[PDB]
RNA sequence: UUUGUCUGGUUAAUUCCGAUAACGAACGAGACUCUGGCAUGCUAACUAGUUACGCGACCGGUCGGCGUAACUUCUUAGAGGGACAAGUGGCGUUCAGCCACCCGAGAUUGAGCAAUAACAGGUCUGUGAUGCCCUUAGAUGUCCGGGGCUGCACGCGCGCUACACUGACUGGCUCAGCGUGUGCCUACCCUACGCCGGCAGGCGCGGGUAACCCGUUGAACCCCAUUCGUGAUGGGGAUCGGGGAUUGCAAUUAUUCCCCAUGAACGAGGAAUUCCCAGUAAGUGCGGGUCAUAAGCUUGCGUUGAUUAAGUCCCUGCCCUUUGUACA
């Protein structure tokens, strides 16, 4: 009965995509009491896949420079984001981090050619452990540049973030740039 | 916590606009001569405690704070904490507050721009004065 | 009776375990004392995943050096599943071993195998290992 | 069960230990505590003007701890981090002036005695004043 | 990349042309013939030397080379 | 009294400047090198030259 | 000259109180352990004191 | 309680030496401790290369070990002259302290 | 931001009258719509723990968390 | 003069396989030395530790608290062992190898070394290495003294510190590691502990030529509570005044430090561009250098420790093959 943080039930979340089931890690071999492994994860090709998925969600909140190396606060702040999940939304949490990274990894996206500098776009798709972490990364801004200037905290501040991708409210900085940036590849075509 | 009727929006005293919305040891630094070191201790001194905001307190204990805090000597404000430890014309201990730390400062510039010595002319030139470097840095 | 080191780092970590009435002490204080308590379940990672009974007959002292504090954290839940692992294979059968070792690893492999990173030196024109200096043309 | 500092938390027991320092009113209070930083590092003087107290009971526990240390030991250990402007930070010692008064203070009321080596160690009677304060965090909870 | 130089795969061959009747399939046995049967300067040219004679026991038995 | 350190320093300056000097005298005994071997009784230096004649 | 201003500056505690033991410079010494010889010197007899690149 | 000290620059030679001392030792059949291994001290000394400063500023690590063993034995203290005649060999040096 | 530095007279009702009602109470909740400091939402908060009409649910030095007891 | 040295596959590599008028080789690469990662197997030890004891102190537990007998797990460091694409599945002209996965400490640890041969590259300011020219006594030798390299309508580069709420300020808590230490020339040292000050410091007895003393190196960041509440604000601490101490023959053009006061742009920076692939970047301190005083630089050490790639010749350089010459 592995339960994380002591407190969350990982039996009975919700993956709906068929995509991802293999790239988000949350199940059974990678429920982990904490969201700290100190791994080795990140050493070849696809064994930073199975990392667990709160693994790579607190050490992408690491990214700025002022913040850089320091991970028991990312602990804890993500500690405090999902108890502030699970008193104002009251569901469990990991449904919706899993709601949040299947639904806003953006589907189609666009890539430059012409040459280096005139610009004529082109249309193609996403591989799923790309839109996983480009998922991730979505949610990891918002939140920071969101709270970077506002009386509003941290906290609430990526909890909201991750709860606005998990119903697909059009504030969220993860679903506003993943319509944008796969409608421009719906443009260059 | 709910605002008083004796609650004040500002304060005026010693001719600077102090606010009544912030705490009072911040404050009182926009008088030049108190900054939060000075502060702490004329409010240990005058016997406040710290927590209140700027309109919250009386007018008597707050003269005592300006009265204390006008010749902090007489109240063991203790000698090695004094703007001015030997002056060059009295030589007394003092420590100085917002208009008169002014006039000794320019008096001061303008002895040092009247005997010819050197570092009021590094001051009225246009210079650093406490021997830096002017090549690379500090242009206008 | 056996003592068995747990490392990750410069950080080394030993428990002392011989037999008793259960006790678990890293350097006089127990467990639920070490300082890091967003890492908590670290430590407590034999006694959440082994249960309290698998430590039924030990006393368990750890004396910890060098490193960090998460190094440090690292070195004693290593130190700790190796001691009980240890005086498993010695004074228990072996299919008990094998439960324990099976029930240890899948888990984590850290719990029971080392870390062999080490800090690289810094070399010359830079301020890292690998980072070099930031080289004006003009 | 038998309660010594080592086995319970550190958070509590150190202002407990400052809550009978102040209740007991024999550590002596020298003049010039409510004025003075205590280091050349630091930027103000404390919130709590109760500072006194709790050094000295931290310092008692330090003495528990590890004894044979001195004034030069006590400022290794109450060092910190200096903010320099616009040069690098440092690392600079703490006060020997705080840690003289105090353990001269401790020695006041028959607390502290001085170690065969020089510097500072524990009576029994420091001892059974600090495990005591130690059984009587024990029950709080 | 773990590519052999020159002097693995023929010294290894030069050992395997003479010698054939100590050789086998297993590393561990022809890593200790290689010290009764040569004098090589030190071990770990004599363990690539004593893979290339595995790997080359593992291509020959069943072909020419 | 003095260092293990300085003392392996101080006697390394001393096998230099006396290879140094030693060259620096004869180039005409064919001079190669210098061999110290230090026993209590009598510290002993060895000169190696290809021709004795000169060197005496 | 006069033997009470010539040579009168202190050659204690100086850039100038040391220099190279074997060539008379003052500039870029090495002053650790007692070799006191500046680092084009100490390049030169390297190997011939025991000092060895590894 | 007669303590002999070796000290030197290279560690093969010494060990041929305390191996000859605690033979000719254990041939005799006195008490001796074995040999204590007391760490090793690294001058380090990084130089530059450049004689005069043009280049792309490589730089050179010089470095030299200093290996530093005992051997310890109780007997009588002009015993010990004899065992100390053996060991002149270049290289490691020799102090005798009780 | 123009916020109050202690509580107007029909600012408690709405403390009082609107907080409890709320589903998460941090010090970063009252102080968007209140247009308060957060120093009156940390002392304030903190005393209605004795009031009773609160839980709570997690405490640190950066981020405090209460809620409505049913 | 050419082939050998190549159409191709492969490699970190003219590394190899293969084709084949070439066959066998040498230098460079690789091998090699040093370091990192493993050992309950050996050797082991008052300048290193574990533990069973004996006693003291405190309400079985705690004790770096005081001294003894067995061992070498933790410390030190030698002698050998060990990882080899070796075992398996697949791809592969079934050949070089490449990819995946178990058993395993470890399935590209990092540095030194560095060929043919050349540049009008830098250095005559490291040289009692120097060739010639120069000056050589109203000196360009050589000393003593004030001054200078530090100057500022102004550029360019290396860097540091920040533009804050993951923060700032105050208290508590707990952990490293490379190493330095009393000197031919020659005054220059690491500092325990006790007393006096709020600091730099003053004063005295001690220890140390080093695994012994500083030193369990009680390091910073990180952690846990207090306050602050988006304001050019309690961030920014630039500039600027009086005072005290240290060094030294001497601090003015403030060397350094501390007390108090003062609160400038700066709110995340545009065209161009720099650096980087696992204990890596980055955050954060501690040693060495220079040093009578000493680090915004350099050289190392550790600590907290990730996102992203597992590829291409678009850009920038470079090598090679074919090709053109009136260029050598
Ligand atoms: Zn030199």
């Amino acid at each position: 009965d592995i339960k994380l943080f002591g407190k969350w039930s990982t039996d009975d979340v919700q993956i709906n995509d068929i995509s991802l089931q293999d790239y988000i890690a949350v199940k059974e071999k990678y429920a982990k009491y904490l969201p700290h492994s100190a791994g080795r994860y990140a050493a070849k090709r696809f064994r930073k896949a199975q990392c667990p998925i709160v693994e790579r969600l607190t050490n992408s909140m690491m990214m700025h420079g002022r913040n850089n190396g320091k991970k028991l606060m990312t602990v804890r702040i993500v500690k405090h984001a999902f108890e502030i999940i699970h008193l104002l939304t009251g569901e469990n949490p990991l449904q919706v981090l899993v709601n949040a990274i299947i639904n806003s990894g953006p589907r189609e996206d666009s890539t430059r050619i012409g040459r280096a500098g005139t610009v004529r776009r082109q249309a193609v798709d996403v591989s799923p452990l790309r839109r996983v972490n480009q998922a991730i990364w979505l949610l990891c801004t918002g939140a920071r540049e969101a709270a970077f200037r506002n009386i509003k905290t941290i906290a609430e501040c990526l909890a909201d973030e991750l709860i606005n991708a998990a119903k697909g409210s059009s504030n969220s900085y993860a679903i506003k740039k993943k319509d944008e940036l796969e409608r421009v590849a719906k443009s260059n075509r | 916590l709910v605002i008083p009727e004796k609650f004040q929006h500002i304060l005026r005293v010693l001719n600077t606009n102090i606010d009544g919305r912030r705490k009072i040891a911040f404050a009182i630094t926009a008088i030049k001569g108190v900054g939060r070191r000075y502060a702490h201790v004329v409010l240990r001194k005058a016997d406040i405690d710290l927590t209140k905001r700027a309109g919250e307190l009386t007018e008597d204990e707050v003269e005592r704070v300006i009265t204390i805090m006008q010749n902090p000597r007489q109240y063991k404000i203790p000698d090695w904490f004094l703007n001015r430890q030997k002056d060059v014309k009295d030589g007394k201990y003092s420590q100085v507050l917002a208009n008169g730390l002014d006039n000794k400062l320019r008096e001061d510039l303008e002895r040092l721009k009247k005997i010819r010595a050197h570092r009021g002319l590094r001051h009225f030139w246009g210079l650093r004065v406490r021997g830096q470097h002017t090549k690379t840095t500090g242009r206008r | 009776s056996v003592q068995v080191f747990g490392r990750k780092k410069t950080a080394t970590a030993v428990a002392h375990c011989k037999r008793g009435n259960g006790l678990i002490k890293v350097n006089g204080r127990p467990l639920e004392m070490i300082e890091p308590r967003t890492l908590q379940y670290k430590l407590l990672e034999p006694v959440l995943l082994l249960g309290k009974e698998r430590f039924a007959g030990v006393d368990i002292r750890v004396r910890v050096k060098g490193g960090g504090h998460v190094a440090q954290i690292y070195a004693i839940r290593q130190s700790i599943s190796k001691a009980l692992v240890a005086y498993y294979q010695k004074y228990v059968d072996e299919a008990s071993k094998k439960e324990i070792k099976d029930i240890l690893i899948q888990y984590d492999r850290t719990l029971l195998v080392a870390d062999p990173r080490r800090c690289e030196s810094k070399k010359f024109g830079g301020p890292g290992a690998r980072a070099r200096y930031q080289k004006s043309y003009r | 069960p038998g309660v010594t500092v080592k086995d319970v938390n550190q958070q509590e027991f150190v202002r407990a230990l400052a809550a009978f320092l102040k209740k007991s009113g024999k550590l002596k209070v020298p003049e010039w505590v409510d004025t003075v930083k205590l280091a050349k590092h630091k930027e103000l003087a404390p919130y709590d003007e109760n500072w006194f107290y709790t050094r000295a009971a931290s310092t008692a526990r330090h003495l528990y701890l590890r004894g044979g240390a001195g004034v030069g030991s006590m400022t290794k250990i109450y060092g910190g981090r200096q903010r320099n402007g616009v040069m690098p930070s440092h690392f600079s010692r703490g006060s020997k002036s705080v840690a003289r008064r105090v353990l001269q203070a401790l020695e006041g009321l028959k607390m502290v005695e001085k170690d065969q080596d020089g510097g500072r160690k524990l009576t029994p009677q420091g001892q059974r004043d600090l495990d005591r304060i130690a059984g009587q965090v024990a029950a709080a909870n | 990349g773990r590519v052999r130089t020159k002097t693995v795969k023929k010294a290894a061959r030069v050992i395997i042309e003479k010698y054939y009747t100590r050789l086998g399939n297993d590393f561990h046995t022809n890593k200790r013939v290689c010290e009764e049967i040569a004098i090589i300067p030190s071990k770990k040219l004599r363990n690539k030397i004593a893979g290339y004679v595995t790997h080359l026991m593992k291509r020959i038995q069943r072909g020419p080379v | 009294q003095i260092s293990k350190k300085r003392k392996f320093v101080a006697d390394g300056i001393f096998k230099a400047e006396l290879n140094e000097f030693l060259t620096r005298e004869l180039a005409e005994d064919g001079y190669s090198g210098v061999e110290v071997r230090v026993t209590p009784t009598r510290t002993e230096i060895i000169i190696l030259a290809t021709r004795t004649q000169n060197v005496l | 000259g006069h033997q009470q201003l010539y040579w009168s500056h202190p050659r204690k505690f100086g850039q100038g109180s040391r220099s190279c033991r074997v060539c008379s410079n003052r500039h870029g010494l090495i002053r650790k352990y007692g070799l006191n010889m500046c680092r084009q010197c100490f390049r030169q007899y390297a190997k011939d004191i025991g000092f060895i690149k590894l | 309680r007669i303590r002999i000290t070796l000290t030197s620059r290279n560690v093969k030679s010494l060990e041929k030496v305390c191996a000859d001392l605690i033979r000719g030792a254990k041939e005799k059949n006195l008490k001796v401790k074995g040999p204590v291994r007391m760490p090793t001290k690294t001058l380090r000394i990084t130089t530059r290369k450049t004689p005069c400063g043009e280049g792309s500023k490589t730089w050179d690590r010089f470095q030299m070990r200093i290996h530093k063993r005992l051997i310890d034995l109780h007997s009588p203290s002009e015993i010990v002259k004899q065992i100390t005649s053996i060991s002149i060999e270049p290289g490691v040096e020799v102090e005798v302290t009780i | 931001l123009n916020n109050l530095v202690l509580f107007d007279k029909a600012t408690y009702d709405k403390l009082c009258k609107e907080v409890p009602n709320y589903k998460l109470i941090t010090p970063a909740v009252v102080s968007e719509r209140l247009k308060i400091r957060g120093s009156l939402a940390r002392a304030a908060l903190q005393e209605l723990l004795s009031k009773g009409l609160i839980k709570l649910v997690s405490k640190h030095r950066a981020q405090v968390i209460y809620t409505r007891n049913t």
